[PDB]
């Protein structure tokens, strides 16, 4: 799972800030 | 005056040189989300980008697309009157639940696909689909999802491809955009593959803190379905992710085809 592997889902801005 | 017809209440959200506040259309008594943009902070070019986004929003009338009801220009301020959608972004809810059940992910992606299909039939390509700008009606399981933020959308002539520029969000970018090839509608279905992968396990298929290496991953379609979390995911979920994350844009599944896929149609 995401949590057990310490994976993160982090929001990203578009290229065009 | 804007304030003649609409009363402003609380801030709902905050952007660069923009706020979103709940508003009521006085005569109607109807509630809306008012995106208030400070046009004093925008050049002519960026004013015109805003008027283009509004015009594309006006083209699109669909239960899974945030409806723009009005567009008003005043001294220093532009007001975009949208549907009031208070469930917050898909992104936040995936982080809160960690991942979605196949039943909840399937109902979610089916609505996204109807919305994308409608965009594609109208000759509009979003270019920037992601959980960050998909809005939920509520925090309840099975809640209706709507596409938002047509600020990077383009118009295509039929199935004709062209180079429409380098734009979108790094982790969701299509291989054809990263190659600088002429592109069209299929870039949205690549983004749908990324969104579907995130929905089922709560992390993205492509990532490296080095953007060059992130881009090499995408261009090479280097993702997998690691154990143990993907072991209990159906082969049909994986098959639909695979047909969306197809590097060749002509072989990649379309919105219309995705809606016929057994994982969508045979619940």
């Amino acid at each position: 799972s995401k949590r057990m592997k310490g994976f993160c889902l982090i929001p990203q801005q578009s290229i065009n800030e | 005056r804007f304030t003649e017809e609409y009363q402003l209440f609380e801030e709902l959200g905050k952007g660069a040189f923009s706020v979103v506040r709940r508003c009521v259309k006085v005569l109607a008594g109807q509630e809306y989300a008012a995106k208030i943009i400070n046009t004093k902070k925008l050049s002519a070019r960026d004013h015109q980008k805003l008027e283009r986004e509004a015009r594309i929003c006006r083209l699109l009338k669909h239960p899974n697309i945030v409806r723009l009801h009005d567009s008003i220009s005043e001294e220093g301020h532009h007001y975009l009157i949208f549907d009031l959608v208070t469930g917050g972004e898909l992104f936040e809810d995936i982080v809160a639940r960690e991942y979605y059940s196949e039943a909840d992910a399937s109902h979610c992606i089916q609505q996204i696909l109807e919305a994308v299909l409608h965009c594609h039939q109208m000759g509009v390509v979003h270019r920037n689909l992601k959980p960050e700008n998909l809005l939920l009606a509520s925090k309840l399981k099975g809640a209706a999802v709507k596409l938002a933020d047509f600020g990077l959308a383009i118009e295509v002539e039929g199935e004709q491809q062209a180079w429409f520029g380098f734009a979108g969000t790094p982790g969701y970018l299509s291989p054809e955009v990263l190659r600088k090839d002429p592109y069209g509608k299929p870039v949205d279905l690549w983004a749908c593959g990324v969104i579907l992968y995130i929905l089922l396990v709560g992390y993205p298929p492509f990532w490296d803190e080095d953007q060059h290496r992130l881009y090499k991953q995408i261009k090479a379609g280097a993702y997998d379905f690691p154990s143990p979390e993907w072991d209990t995911v159906t082969p049909e979920a994986k098959d639909l992710i695979n047909k969306m994350l197809t590097i060749n844009p002509s072989k990649r599944i379309t919105a219309a085809e995705a809606l016929k896929h057994p994982w969508i149609s045979h619940r």
